[PDB]
């Protein structure tokens, strides 16, 4: 009745792919052997989703887990989730990674992403209902995100009039040590601003920065972070996860987080400070769930309440328990700053409650909201993008198979034009007092 | 003989600024406040220009 | 009589069903397949039994088509809690969810089934020579939403002449749905909807949300107790048609007394002397405070001032079950005073409507042995404030021009949404300025508009 | 006999409550909307319980204005003693005040919100069409004060015609003040709202002090002492349109039987038989010596000499509540001896006026039960020197020129202060030409 | 309802600060926990109106404070109360004072106190609406004089409708570390007379006459100096951080003390002297303890 | 040219009248100067204002 | 401007006469002061015309 099946690209990607597909299938339990794993019938629908039959009563992706160093694929795949799958898929060749956006991008393509769009052209016309499909893009390399945004850029041509999930991932400066990070990252945003319909833009740095000086944890590894990152999206996810009194489907909750279909750069949080390292193991009810829900701590950006304009906040309260009380912090959180009154579209907020648990902590809550102080991270990213621009910085392999200054002057000028947009759009205040008819009518 | 003086004061009027939709709602007060502190003062001028010529 | 019952939408389907089975609750249609009072299959053949006639299959089923490219809301009224009491092979579903787009309904995602609504219609049409309108079950954005509405509306104009268009145009409360785009709808409303209807009505959500979290308190703040009042109401309505007797105030004069203008298109619904099933303990029946506070907040659906609002037109409706002499003896209770600000040329007298035959109870509720009601329904200037606080909304969003690329890339069109601007401009001047008393044409000299 | 009172600054909706708690609690309306005495909700409209409008199914509300730009007095009123039936749509306030002064809630700050509560008039306008002028509470440096005034009244007297109305001036006392500009506000407020006026009587707060802590031996000198006795008093002056008795006239008659002049406009309000828990145990009530204690000088609101203030009219007003009999007797035990110094060349005909129907007396103040009233209207030409002093001290602190930097970026000029000093020198000049006793 | 703000400077200005309020928090107690210790729960306006909102019922003030001398901040933030401050304070470098009045005026304050007007006004607009500004200023450094003088200057064409509280240490011959202080006095109140609302002589040789002569105190330090002006400037400002019936407000007291605009330099004085070191503990009845409110020495 | 020729003959159209009387009408004089004057200004600024 | 630039300057060189006194604090003190405020007018003028010879 509905699908959404699993693809990979990012050399940081597919091992956050597969944690984030165990993470949400932790709780529901689809077995490879052979026979069903019944005790919660009404997920039906729910993993039909993303777990689409194909044999007697058994729920399997489409997962094409897709490497140009196939090592990882190699190693990580033999899970307990890991082999329920349809076996034709993890097309795979040898020809290299190499930490590489143009060579990704350009002469890879005949070799491994043309069976990607066969796979995927086969994959999504023998079931039931397509609306669209998944993948945990990351920014990590050069290949993994010149491999996603070819496959944004054939599947804006596959199936164009279709909302089709897009992710992103910010990478770490402290912990990717390349010598050349933001030449990739940057035109790949700037090709996924007019080739998309939604970014969830989940990051390595500001949670690499917040685990090592809020949350005082001695071993930042993947592995725990890529935990932090996985109960976000799940987060994120549990509005597709857990059938609800409505049942919303992501089609709508692409159109409704577009004020204008341009700009959908937003991330999450997780309000109630999950304890994936330092541990604790109390009952996170409502007033402490609540008390951190407009804090400067744990958003995965650069903090700054004082530099929020927000436009469209959502958190599930799957936590077993009434939205009144929720609802009045809610309206307490609305008007004790000025900060969040924008007053477009004046009723742009959203309580979802379910009652199915992600994890043994029965009631808890996290944080997904319309992120505003992303013109820093946009910032900070595109100046030292221009810092080793200007002396043709860093063009020892960058020098690619077609290479023009037009595009590096038009990804820039766009880049320029749409932090000055959102800048523009941070000010001129063209709701609350803005008008020349708050002051009478006449003053000349 | 002020015909040149009412083009002068219309040049004042020609010192207004909009009222600036791109403004912070702090700002355009402090537009607001200067405009009404200058045709106070061009009001000061205004009846200086009268009384003082009609002698 | 036996209008077209169209239901689309998640709302119009829920309370289609809903009311549907207060029908069959009301009508005596037991879960069996048949009355057991009246043995004739499916229906009778009464001047009140007339709701259910003969389309089907010999079997007098009841007669509402629904339809909706949602799947689940088609799937949970083929799947609630009757499975054969409905049309047993006529509910067709819908086979892509809108999944609350309004725009994608009009132009994208609900074309390829306007075609077999358009066969339904034509086979519910061709019926039974009764037919003094449609029982529309209008929505704004749920499901379809105003989608299959609006064109049924626009080609039911243009294709099947001049035909009355009876709207339940639901305007819901922004606190228990999800969507926010819903000003947009709500005033493209006005220009697909509005135009080519000939009679309305209104029913609401914000006033029951504001009892049943302060003065009914029930613990229910959903669509279901919405619901639950909303099947009520729908029961009083239809209870002109389906009490027949001595003194049965039908649909025939009510269209006429109801609207007299063409923009004068709104009604106003104040029904609520309520009694709740916390309250059912044998308390207090009363005939006096349900007609002392007519006027105060609490029966009307949006808080408006009485104290600024004119009234071109009034009707009183008591319903009642105890005497027909009651009506005298309640005429001669309060309707002696009843100064009451007025335009200046306009009637003023109260008609009268009671159905004193006892009903058969909707168990399962927040409701008692409800007998009687009062709702002093008519055509008011004081939703002037909603419409105006609708616009205020609309303003604020087209200044922050939210969801407009994903409103303009279908079939729409910024001149198009200036026209609805237009159009809802002439529905509030009909209400605004045209609508309140305009004696100021006669002749004076101080510098006015001459 | 129906009229709708605007009330403005912190101490005018500070009478304003407090008086209409008195009018609430002495005619029965409930804080459960209904008076209990018979079956109509809200309150009523007969002929004398006639400050309410059909506003619900029969609610009626106790139709006032209450305005002020400090936005916390509306929610300290609000939380009172007569708490939730004040009108939910109506209590308009600003967001941040003038802060005791006037001329940035006149001219700039306020002129955004004087057309809100113009528009606010203007619905209540058009309700029910009884009109007998207005009912203006406001003080000299209150609240806004004088700001609200000096351009509400111009604009109802350009807006709204000719029509009358009557306004309440609150005197101050430079012993219980917050200010010291109070000559400049005093002298302005005077030039601008008592020519476009119709009606008048300032009400002097060190007058209260003095026939509190030198009449009646208490020791409070509190805001809502002064609250409770100007309820008591401007109760007394409405009993007469709040009740009917037998000579229940209306106070359009009152204000087109006093008034004589433009200029000559104020009158003595002469009501001290002062009273509390003290002096009203086990005393007797009688008629000649509250008549008798009217004329002396420690019981005015204005401080003039018995001899030297002459009275153009002596206008009488009773609370009765026993007979007319006593004060059919007391116009000849007190009235007809009376050849007390008056004024040349006008008539001397003593005018009484009794208004039967008790108004209850005031629940859990201080007075025990009371039962008459001798609120004798009289006016005096010698109150020229009551304003003449304030001129003297303004003399003497405005030719050091203080306190004018604050007055003079907001509009106004030099000038403006010269014409108020020539205003109040005019009306003073004017009394010893003609108003006091000449040939 | 009522807001004011928290800038403060210089430095003997930022530890007098920092005295102000740990001696005005001495009789509220707000903790930097979150255990929200309430003074009197009918005074949450009368906690806002310092102390403002950032979580629920957790009120901090509006805390920023500059400097390019971080010990003595970084030594105060370790104080009874030193820690309840919003992390948006620690906007400062490290080049140094050296009693320079040019590079506080002129030339090093002109590249940080654009820092100091944006967080200003950032954090202006964050409450209900704006009512006063207020600073404790010194003139016995030389980085203080100059940037409180541009921060006023700035504040007038930034912010003309809203009153500044500008606390201001007269110089000293008595105690001094450097002594080119007159011309940190004759051209920083040569603008100041037209540029504030109100001002302070809170003297400093005569403050020293009277903690040495006219009370034989043993101290001559900052300490007991500072305590003695944190809890004269707390009986002055009592009045307006509690409105009871009377102590009228902010445009208020300027209305009805000041007559020709330059002339608003009012003293503040005490009347019991209490001090600690030699203390007198009887309870202070008002004739004879407040026969020392009349005395100009 | 006209318009300044407009407006310096209304300037010279109020003249100051004569002092005499027992000080009734002199206050209405000057209320009569400066309200006179200030339409007359009002009307300059108009019509230098159009233009 | 530009040849009337200096048509402003002859109107403060036309109707600027000798500070004539009228009472105490009066035509020396602050008609100087009015005068010196048509000079800060000018002031800004000046700094109004370094932005229109910008263009």
């Amino acid at each position: 009745m509905r699908e959404i099946v699993h693809i990979q690209a990012g050399q940081c990607g597919n091992q956050i792919g597969a944690k984030f597909w165990e993470v949400i299938s932790d709780e529901h339990g689809i077995d490879p052997t052979g026979s069903y794993h019944g005790d919660s019938d009404l997920q039906l629908e729910r993993i039909n989703v993303y777990y689409n039959e194909a044999a007697g009563n058994k729920y399997v992706p489409r997962a094409i887990l897709v490497d140009l160093e196939p090592g990882t694929m190699d190693s990580v795949r033999s899970g307990p989730f890991g082999q329920i799958f349809r076996p034709d898929n993890f097309v795979f060749g040898q020809s290299g990674a190499g930490n590489n956006w143009a060579k990704g991008h350009y002469t890879e393509g005949a070799e491994l992403v043309d069976s990607v769009l066969d796979v995927v052209r086969k994959e999504s016309e023998s079931c039931d209902c397509l609306q669209g499909f998944q993948l945990t893009h990351s920014l990590g390399g050069g290949t993994g995100s010149g491999m996603g945004t070819l496959l944004i850029s054939k599947i804006r041509e596959e199936y164009p009039d279709r909302i089709m999930n897009t992710f992103s991932v910010v990478p770490s400066p402290k912990v990717s040590d390349t010598v050349v990070e933001p030449y990739n990252a940057t035109l790949s945003v700037h090709q996924l601003v007019e080739n998309t319909d939604e970014t969830y833009c989940i990051d390595n740095e500001a949670l690499y920065d917040i685990c090592f000086r809020t949350l005082k944890l001695t071993t930042p590894t993947y592995g725990d972070l890529n935990h932090l990152v996985s109960a976000t999206m799940s987060g994120v996810t549990t509005c597709l996860r857990f059938p609800g009194q409505l049942n919303a489907d992501l089609r709508k909750l692409a159109v409704n987080m577009v004020p204008f279909p341009r700009l959908h750069f937003f991330m999450p949080g997780f309000a109630p400070l999950t304890s994936r390292g330092s541990q604790q193991y109390r009952a996170l009810t409502v007033p402490e769930l609540t008390q951190q829900m407009f804090d400067a701590k744990n958003m995965m950006a650069a903090c700054d309440p004082r530099h929020g304009r927000y436009l469209t906040v959502a958190a599930v309260f799957r936590g077993r328990m009434s939205m009144k009380e929720v609802d009045e912090q809610m309206l307490n959180v609305q008007n004790k700053n000025s900060s969040y009154f924008v007053e477009w579209i004046p009723n742009n907020v959203k309580t979802a409650v379910c009652d199915i648990p992600p994890r043994g902590l029965k009631m808890s809550a996290t944080f997904i909201g319309n992120s505003t102080a992303i013109q820093e991270l946009f910032k900070r990213i595109s100046e030292q993008f221009t810092a080793m621009f200007r002396r043709k910085a860093f063009l020892h392999w960058y020098t690619g198979e077609g290479m023009d200054e037009m595009e590096f002057t038009e990804a820039e000028s766009n880049m320029n034009d749409l932090v000055s947009e959102y800048q523009q759009y941070q000010d001129a205040t063209a709701d609350e007092q803005g008008e020349f008819e708050e002051e009478g009518e006449e003053d000349e | 003989d002020l015909l040149k003086a009412v083009r002068l004061i219309k040049f004042l009027y020609q010192s207004n600024p909009p009222p600036n939709p791109e403004g912070t709602r702090q700002a355009r007060r402090n537009r607001r406040r200067r405009w009404r502190e200058r045709q106070r003062q061009i009001h000061s001028i205004s009846e200086r220009i009268l009384s003082t010529y009609l002698g | 009589r036996e209008c077209i019952s169209i239901h689309v939408g998640q709302a119009g389907v829920q309370i289609g069903n809903a009311c549907w089975e207060l029908y069959c609750l009301e009508h005596g249609i037991q879960p069996d397949g048949q009355m057991p009072s009246d043995k004739t299959i499916g229906g009778g053949d009464d001047s009140f039994n007339t709701f259910f006639s003969e389309t089907g299959a010999g079997k007098h089923v009841p007669r509402a088509v629904f339809v909706d490219l949602e799947p689940t809301v088609i799937d949970e009224v083929r799947t609630g809690t009757y499975r054969q009491l409905f049309h047993p092979e006529q509910l067709i579903t819908g086979k892509e969810d809108a999944a609350n787009n309004y725009a994608r309904g009009h132009y994208t995602i609900g074309k390829e089934i306007i075609d077999l609504v358009l066969d339904r219609i034509r086979k519910l049409a061709d019926q039974c020579t009764g037919l003094q309108g449609f029982s529309v079950f209008h929505s704004f954005g749920g499901g379809t939403g105003s989608g299959f509405t609006s064109l049924l509306m626009e080609r039911l104009s243009v294709d099947y002449g001049k035909k009355s268009k009876l709207e339940f145009s639901i305007y819901p409360a922004p606190q228990v749905s999800t969507a926010v785009v819903e000003p947009y709808n709500s005033i493209l409303t006005t220009h697909t909807t509005l135009e080519h209807s000939d009679c309305a009505f209104m029913v609401d959500n914000e006033a029951i949300y504001d009892i049943c979290r302060r003065n009914l308190d029930i613990e229910r703040p959903t669509y279901t107790n919405l619901n639950r009042l909303i099947g009520q109401i729908v029961s009083s309505i239809t209870a002109s048609l389906r009490f027949d007797g001595a003194l049965n105030v039908d649909l025939t004069e009510f269209q006429t007394n109801l609207v007299p203008y063409p923009r004068a298109h709104f009604p106003l619904a104040t029904y609520a002397p309520v009694i709740s099933a916390e309250k059912a303990y044998h308390e207090q029946l009363s005939v006096a405070e349900i007609t002392n506070a007519c006027f105060e907040p609490a029966n009307q659906m949006v808080k408006c001032d009485p104290r600024h609002g004119k009234y071109m037109a009034c009707c009183l409706l008591y319903r009642g079950d105890v005497v027909p002499k009651d009506v005298n003896a309640a005429i001669a209770t309060i309707k002696t005073k009843r100064t009451i600000q007025f335009v200046d040329w306009c009637p003023t007298g109260f008609k009268v409507g009671i159905n004193y035959e006892p009903p058969t109870v909707v168990p399962g509720g927040d409701l008692a042995k409800v007998q009687r009601a009062v709702c002093m329904l008519s055509n008011t200037t004081a939703i002037a404030e909603a419409w105006a606080r609708l616009d205020h909304k609309f303003d604020l969003m087209y200044a922050k021009r939210a969801f407009v690329h994903w409103y303009v890339g279908e079939g729409m069109e910024e001149g198009e949404f200036s026209e609805a601007r237009e159009d809802m401009a002439a529905l509030e001047k009909d209400y605004e300025e045209v609508g309140v008393d305009s004696v100021e044409g006669e002749g004076e000299e101080e510098g006015e508009e001459y």
